[PDB]
């Protein structure tokens, strides 16, 4: 996911570190960032380690109750997250779209609606991870409410050896393991 | 909706016709005048426009050479009950060598109203009532006659009556102005002073149409000179 | 045995709130620096003399007990420590009122003189005597988390001039939430109260939003802002009821504007964690139907409400009365089109061989958010490759990336 | 300019000796509920503090051995416990009755004081305390509405001695429906303006709880409240939001607020009698109401607000534009022709937009060609989001 760390670095790590960048082409600094692919591709994966890298407080937003009463009292509007954000800036507010409505992408109508002029703290990112492209709803498909759309594929051949590499490295192997060969064994795998 | 047209209300009233019959109010305002001169009829034009040519706003039609009809309200729905009188009569005329008879005219228009249905229905048959109110003027045997027809179907004689949008306040002025035995001129003079006073716009020989059918004589439309005749009093 | 009979008409606190108190000193006119002024500052000071004169003589001969800071502390003693906070249930008298503390056990107990009696309402949160529990204060609640929500804390940076092409829906919504607040003089004289609902309603990124930013960013009251879709609740009657308290925060930083954005939501998508279906969504919208036009007196709240489906939309909701202008936001012309490009350049480096005129057709249906996205994203390919001017190549491919895919 | 100092001078004077007035009377905190010291009766706090015991609120249980000297009542102290007391001396045995919220001391637990009962400090602040700002004078084209109104919710109050006599009971009730717009709430506003007795507004959306039960029992002590004063008038708001009809969908569609809707009509006429309450609803969908709220006993008038016609247009244009700044010969009844079908609210809108076309070409007054844009801007220009259309088949 080279490409893909790449992407979302331009656009989380670059406006959080340098902004001037940004003021000097004279564009707005992105503020939403899409990742869509198939079911572990590496899009929480990705996301986490963006947000660790750069040192963005990572805010996962699966809108469960259970952590309700550590958002907020009152709980009548997700926005109410956002005091929380704001006092770990610079954040990254991140929310996964297992898959009536969906409510992850209803969030994030309401989160990118809040930080596109409304919101005075800056630095406060919004990531969603999605299966597919072609449901999201049209006001989030709108241009200029996601500031970049990435793709996650499932690996190809290269890159699922890459990522047996990383996960074979946690065990006792013998030497000589052929993981090539493995690798070529898994057609249309996931991470 | 769900409704169909041939709906009745809990209070009796045929909801399509109620509908229809309010869509007279949006119309320009007609009145029609009977006297034992004549019959005098007036409306206006309505003109939204300069450039719009009066003279294409025909809004009182000859029927035939003792009728003629003043229309109110959706002027396009009045086109087929138009043709229908204009082509029943010269009908009773091919049968029976005679024009026929005012009330037989707007009887016969009437019949047409309530022609529509949504099932159970000829394919040329009509989908809504007319939106539009009628007022025959003509001269027959029982001498000058005025008659008013609405969506309804009900066609009914009147002395003096006013349709459209100032309906109200010009049949309240008829009421006021009107008596029995008077002349055509003063008819006349009365509907164009009762139309001044109710028009958005200035009253003036272009933009009101003003017709009159005359025992002996034939209908006749005003002309600009005619009317600017009349108009130069009031 | 006779019911006790308060003297206070009503069970309301008072309705006037953070107020001048005892600094209100009477406006003096004219503000010119003029003797008649400096006759009535005089006026005022000898007066202010008088006054000072009288309170210390008083408190001079007045006992060693009975001092401002003796009373204070007397009161401090009486009051004690701590003072447990309890909940107002009930007014029986002037001094007496049945509160419950936090254990939910109720106390019929006396109100004692120095508390504050016209801030007490049932369900004020009011501080009590640990002992005797006898109401000694009213507690200033805290500003709600909800409340800080809504409330825009610092003005949008976009401004009148960042938008292009829409003057008369600028010109409409000035006349509803900028001009009654700036000049109410002209609606004054004039004889009429000002428009009193405004909705911006057309497609997708033609500017709604943006002109509600701009409203906010140049004005004097109190900007709420809330998405139609967070009116959506989980639990029956929580929509009436936040947007009961959306409007009574309203109500409370007067004057406000209360923007009701993709208002249409709130009936165009279907969340199953609603438990109530559309009829909730009824309810809800009979309570906006009253908040927007009812029973209650309004006081300087304005109403903008944004939405792309306005035929989705309740025709009661936008009756005049509750919404008086409707103003519609077109797809931009060439002109509202080039306005836009030179706008989202204005901070660019373009290069030489990028000309918007080209640009300007990228698509028949090309609104403003397509402008800004592409001019975004050229920025961002500019940026891919370490450079600081955007050349034609960085627009043509910003045009294959968001128009496209 | 020559005063500016001596200005200054006086006013930063004028400001020190408001401080220094300040700091011997009091006026400070605010944030702990002070009343201002000059009502600190602070030797009567110390007398209350000492003399006044507090009285913990329980409710009376049961009354064993009424009939004799030794009465005992078991009462529940909230959630503190249950006991069986007795009667302070200061009570008369016939002033506490079974279920009714008492007063005890803290130490015996002896019934010091009988209590109202509790209600809902949600539904306290139903009733209006502030009456508003319209009057009957403000609702045009409304003459046969507005007198069926007062007839039944104004005169039976004010003159209950003409009814009385000819053994005439008044209705109780008043259904007020019509398109959005056409004057429901504004005759209810008149009402609570001209009203003397306890008036109280309930939004139908106010009637919706979370919990099972929670509406009805709103509705109940919301007809407990209002029995507790001589005459009372409440005024339902939108009722079609807890007034549908009952129906059965298979799954629970609407049972909790048909529950509220069967509690607020046994309130209206049931077992036991209503009081002197006479009730108000107003709804733009009154075709959406249960059959027993649209009983007689319940909902007695019917009062159609329809759109008024064209002396009503012509009333409602006199009635708005009465303090505006119109010109001389300004045609109010070709304004009332020119737009047939349109509620009183259009009107008000025409009128305000007359009013904005003259301000927006920096004109003191408003022609007759500001009325006509306005109406073509109100009437024809808006006329897709009209109300009207759809809303008169509910109606
Ligand atoms: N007419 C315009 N002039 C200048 N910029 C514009 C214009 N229209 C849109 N924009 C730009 O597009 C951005 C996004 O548009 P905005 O969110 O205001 O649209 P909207 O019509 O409210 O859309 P939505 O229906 O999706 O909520 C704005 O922040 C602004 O920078
Ligand atoms: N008959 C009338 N005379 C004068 N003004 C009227 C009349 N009817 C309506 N209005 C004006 O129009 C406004 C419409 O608001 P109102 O509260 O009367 O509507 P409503 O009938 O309760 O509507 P809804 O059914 O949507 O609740 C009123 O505030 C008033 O200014
Ligand atoms: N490209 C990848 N490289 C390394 N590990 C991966 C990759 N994709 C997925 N994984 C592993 O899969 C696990 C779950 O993947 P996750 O990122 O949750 O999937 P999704 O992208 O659908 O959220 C992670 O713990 C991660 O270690
Ligand atoms: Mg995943
Ligand atoms: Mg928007
Ligand atoms: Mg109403």
């Amino acid at each position: 996911l080279d490409k893909q760390i790449k992407e979302i670095k331009e656009v989380i790590e670059l406006p959080v570190k340098h902004p001037e960048l940004f003021e000097a082409l004279g564009i707005a600094q992105p503020k939403g960032v899409l990742l869509y692919g198939p079911p572990g591709t590496g899009k929480t994966l990705l996301a986490r380690a963006v947000a660790h890298h750069t040192d963005c407080t990572f805010i996962r937003v699966s809108g469960s109750e259970l952590v309700q009463k550590f958002i907020g009292e009152g709980a009548r509007m997700v926005r109410e997250l956002f005091v929380m954000a704001r006092e770990h800036a610079p954040s990254i507010i991140f929310m996964d779209e297992i898959d009536g409505d969906s409510e992850v992408q209803r969030t994030m109508l309401e989160l990118l609606n809040q930080l596109d002029g409304f919101e005075a703290t800056k630095n406060i990112k919004v990531i969603m991870a999605t299966n597919r492209i072609d449901i999201l709803d049209s006001a989030l498909l709108r241009p200029g409410r996601i500031d970049r759309k990435i793709e996650f594929p499932p690996p190809n051949e290269e890159a699922r050896l890459d990522i047996l590499k990383i996960h074979s490295r946690k065990m006792n192997l013998t030497r000589g393991i052929n993981l090539r060969k493995i690798a070529e064994l898994m057609p249309g795998a996931s991470g | 909706y769900d409704r169909g047209v041939n709906t009745f209300s809990p209070e009796g009233r045929l909801f399509q016709v109620e509908y229809a019959i309010e869509a007279i109010k949006l119309g320009s305002t007609a009145i029609g005048i009977q006297t034992s001169e004549g019959v005098c009829l007036a409306v206006e034009k309505r003109i939204t426009s300069p450039l719009m040519e009066p003279s294409s706003i025909e809004k009182i039609v000859e029927i035939d050479a003792h009728i003629g009809c003043a229309m109110s309200g959706l002027i396009a729905d009045a086109k087929t009950l138009i043709d229908k009188a204009r082509v029943e009569t010269q009908n009773h005329w091919f049968t029976y060598n005679e024009t026929m008879t005012v009330e037989s005219v707007t009887q016969a228009v009437s019949n047409l109203a309530l022609q529509f249905g949504e099932e159970d229905a000829d394919p040329g048959a009509m989908s809504r009532p007319f939106g539009v109110a009628l007022l025959f003027g003509g001269v027959d045997e029982k001498g000058p006659q005025l008659f008013h027809m609405d969506p309804s179907g009900t066609f009914v004689q009147c002395d003096a009556r006013a349709i459209g949008s100032a309906s109200e306040g010009a049949q309240s002025s008829l009421q006021e102005v009107y008596h029995k035995s008077m002349t055509l001129k003063e008819a006349i003079k009365s509907s164009l002073i009762i139309l001044k006073q109710v028009m958005e716009e200035k009253l003036n020989a272009t933009n009101i149409e003003l017709a009159t059918v005359q025992p002996g004589q034939n209908f006749h439309m005003f002309t600009k000179e005619e009317l600017e005749e009349v108009i130069k009093d009031i | 045995y006779e019911p006790p009979v308060p003297t206070r008409v009503g069970k309301k606190k008072k309705k006037t709130k953070g107020p001048d108190a005892a600094s209100k000193l009477p406006l003096v006119t004219p503000h010119t620096q003029c003797r008649l002024k400096l006759l009535k500052l005089e006026r005022i000071k000898d007066y202010l003399l008088m006054e000072e004169e009288f309170i210390r003589n008083q408190e001079q001969m007045k006992p060693l007990e009975e001092k401002q800071e003796e009373e204070r502390s007397k009161v401090d003693d009486l009051r004690g420590t701590p003072m447990s906070v309890g909940t107002l249930e009930e007014i029986i008298d002037d001094n007496h009122a049945i509160v419950s503390t936090s254990v939910g056990s109720e106390h019929y107990v006396s109100i004692l003189s120095f508390v504050d009696k016209d801030l007490l309402e049932p369900g004020c949160s009011v501080l009590l005597n640990h002992k005797v529990h006898a109401v000694i204060g009213v507690l200033m609640d805290d500003t709600d988390p909800l409340v800080t929500v809504m409330k825009v804390e610092k003005a949008p940076q976009e401004t009148y001039a960042d938008i292009g092409g829409l003057d008369n829906q600028i010109q409409e919504i000035k006349e509803s939430v900028e001009l009654p607040l700036t000049h109410p003089e002209y609606y004054e004289e004039m004889g009429i109260k000002p428009p009193k609902g405004v909705i911006l309603y057309g497609p997708p990124g033609t500017g709604k939003t943006l002109l509600a930013k701009a409203v906010a960013n140049q004005t004097s009251a109190t900007f709420l802002r809330v998405v139609g879709s967070e009116l959506i609740q989980k639990y029956l009657g929580d929509g009436p009821k936040l947007v009961r308290e959306l409007f009574r925060v309203a109500e409370e930083h007067a004057p406000s504007i209360v923007f009701i954005d993709e208002i249409d939501a709130i009936g165009t998508k279907r969340y199953d964690s609603n438990s109530g279906g559309e009829r909730e969504i009824q309810r809800t919208m009979l309570e906006l139907l009253n908040q927007l036009d009812g029973f209650d007196s309004r006081g300087d709240v304005k109403v903008i409400m944004a939405t792309n489906r306005i035929e989705t939309l309740d025709p009661a909701l936008i009756r005049p009365g509750r919404i008086d202008r409707k103003i519609e936001f077109p797809l931009p012309d060439e002109k509202t089109k080039k306005r836009i490009f030179q706008i989202h350049t204005s901070r660019m480096t373009l290069a030489d061989d990028v000309t918007l005129d080209d640009l300007i057709m990228a698509k028949d249906d090309l609104s403003g958010a397509d402008i800004k996205a592409i001019c975004t994203e050229a920025g961002l390919m500019a940026l891919r490759e370490r450079r600081m001017k955007v050349t034609n190549e960085d627009f043509k491919k910003s045009k294959e990336n968001v128009l496209y895919k | 300019s020559t005063y500016s100092r001596q200005i200054k001078q006086v006013e930063d004077d004028i400001q020190q000796l408001l401080k220094k007035i300040n700091e011997l009377t009091g006026i400070k905190e605010s944030d702990t509920g002070l009343a201002p010291p000059a009502l600190w009766d602070l030797a009567a706090d110390k007398q209350t503090l000492q003399s006044e015991q507090p009285l913990q609120v329980a409710r009376c249980t049961k009354i064993i051995n009424a009939d004799s000297e030794d009465p005992k009542y078991i009462i529940n102290v909230k959630q503190f416990a249950k006991f069986v007391v007795d009667l302070s001396d200061q009570v008369a045995p016939t002033d506490i009755e079974e279920g009714m919220r008492v007063g005890v001391d803290r130490n015996k637990y002896q019934i010091h004081i009988p209590l109202p009962p509790k209600i809902d400090p949600t539904v306290t602040m139903m009733q209006v305390e502030e009456k508003p700002d319209v009057t009957y004078s403000d609702v045009g084209g409304c003459k046969e509405q507005i007198e069926k109104l007062r007839e039944v919710v104004e005169t039976p109050l004010l003159h209950p001695e003409r009814f009385v006599n000819l053994g005439i009971e008044p209705p109780k009730g008043v259904l007020l429906f019509g398109p959005p717009g056409t004057g429901k709430t504004l005759c209810a506003r008149a009402v609570a303006n001209r009203t003397d007795a306890c008036f109280i507004r309930v939004i139908g959306s106010e009637l919706v709880q979370k919990y099972v039960g929670e509406g009805a029992r709103m509705v109940r002590e919301l007809f407990e409240m209002a029995r507790t004063k001589k005459a009372c008038l409440i005024f339902f708001d939108e009722i079609d939001a807890i007034g549908g009809a009952r129906f059965d969908d298979g799954a629970g569609g609407d049972n909790e607020v048909q529950r509220t809707m069967l509690e607020l009509i046994n309130q209206l006429d049931g077992f036991d009698p209503r009081g002197n309450i006479k009730v108000l609803m107003a709804t733009n969908r009154p075709d959406t109401l249960d059959p027993a709220l649209m009983r007689p006993g319940r909902l007695d008038r019917k009062i159609e607000f329809s759109l008024p016609d064209l002396e009503g247009r012509t009333h409602i244009f006199k009635i708005h534009a009465r303090s505006m700044s119109v010109e001389r010969d300004i045609r109010f009844e070709l304004l009332a022709r020119l737009c047939p079908n349109s509620t009183g609210a259009e009107i008000r809108s025409v009128c305000t937009e007359a009013g904005m076309f003259a301000i927006r070409a920096r004109r003191k007054i408003a022609t007759e060609k500001d009325f006509l844009e306005a109406v073509n801007k109100v009437i024809k220009s808006y006329a897709k989001f009209s109300a009207t259309p759809r809303y008169m088949t509910y109606n």
